[PDB]
């Protein structure tokens, strides 16, 4: 695999 | 999804991926049906045999998606649940009965050309849609194979895949498990003198099997990927949770009013 | 009353899917 989301999310 | 094909661009607009935070990683697909809820099958959330035990903050929900490992910048849209219901009287102990339960989204989303909202049958459709013989169509993010050899290829697609399948008749589901099944599942697939194949697989599950109305037009959702025997088997097919059925539930839930 | 069933890319726009047929036909059998 996955392309990272903004980490806010995670 | 066994036998599928990629799908078009904005083909299934409902469709939802439950993304987890750490590790990383596609839990279950899922469906829209509106502004803030999301229906799924409860066993993606919730299945003891395994210490399965997911919360509102262990997950995530990314709606609008394509590509299954790309972060669509543009297009998705990434929401985080305010709570979680599972049907009360889901059976995870024999068959898995009951297995669909709603998340209701922190935010209501914003509709799009992507991001649009199934609709849910009413009796007449149920009654008239739902016939054995009769195609659906299901779709997910899940293995291409029930099998593969490891390191060579990749059992996971690249994009969003489709496949349509026809119903099964009861008593043909019934005699092809020597599992429980209730009213309210079904089962659907092509039968091995048929000549076609295809089956939903792990990944797939809470995913939605849609059928089309030609009088109205719209989409509308029968049942959510629910179990199954392997993936792509002969003599034996894939069980849905039947949506109709217990969209009481739903309702109550829901609370609209 | 909300509108639900109908695709954007799709059913609004006049066009069909690739597959969208083999559903259909499958009810005239």
């Amino acid at each position: 695999d996955f392309e990272e989301i903004p980490e806010e999310y995670l | 999804i066994v036998e599928g094909s990629d799908a078009e661009i904005g083909m299934s607009p409902w469709q939802v991926m439950l993304f987890r935070k750490s590790p990383q990683e596609l839990l279950c697909g899922a469906s829209l049906i509106s502004d803030r809820w999301v229906l799924t099958a409860a066993h993606c959330l919730l299945y003891p045999p395994w210490d399965k035990n997911f919360t509102e903050n262990d997950l995530l929900v990314r709606i609008g998606k394509h590509s299954r490992t790309r972060y669509e910048r543009n297009i998705e849209k990434i929401s985080m649940l305010e709570k979680i219901y599972i049907h009360p009287r889901y059976n995870w102990r024999e068959n898995l009965d009951r297995d669909i339960a709603l998340m209701k989204l922190k935010k209501p989303v914003a509709f799009s050309d992507y991001i649009h909202p199934v609709c849910l049958p009413d009796r007449e459709t149920a009654a008239s849609l739902l016939q054995a013989g009769y195609k659906g169509r299901v779709t997910g993010w899940g293995n291409l194979k029930e099998t593969w050899t490891a390191n060579v290829g990749k059992g996971q697609p690249s994009v969003l895949q489709v496949v349509n399948l026809p119903i099964v008749e009861r008593p043909v589901c019934k005699d092809s498990t020597r599992i429980r099944i209730t009213d309210n599942m079904f089962c659907a697939g092509y039968k091995p003198d048929e000549g076609k194949r295809g089956d939903a697989c792990e990944g797939d599950s809470g995913g939605p099997f849609v059928m089309k109305s030609p009088f109205n037009n719209r989409w509308y959702q029968m049942g959510i990927v629910s179990w199954g025997e392997g993936c792509d088997r002969d003599g034996k097919y894939g069980f849905y949770t039947h949506v109709f059925r217990l969209k009481k539930w739903i309702q109550k839930v829901i609370d609209q009013f | 009353e909300a509108d639900c069933g109908l695709r954007p890319l799709f059913e609004k726009k006049s066009l069909e899917d690739k597959t969208e047929r083999e559903l259909l036909e499958s009810y005239i059998d």
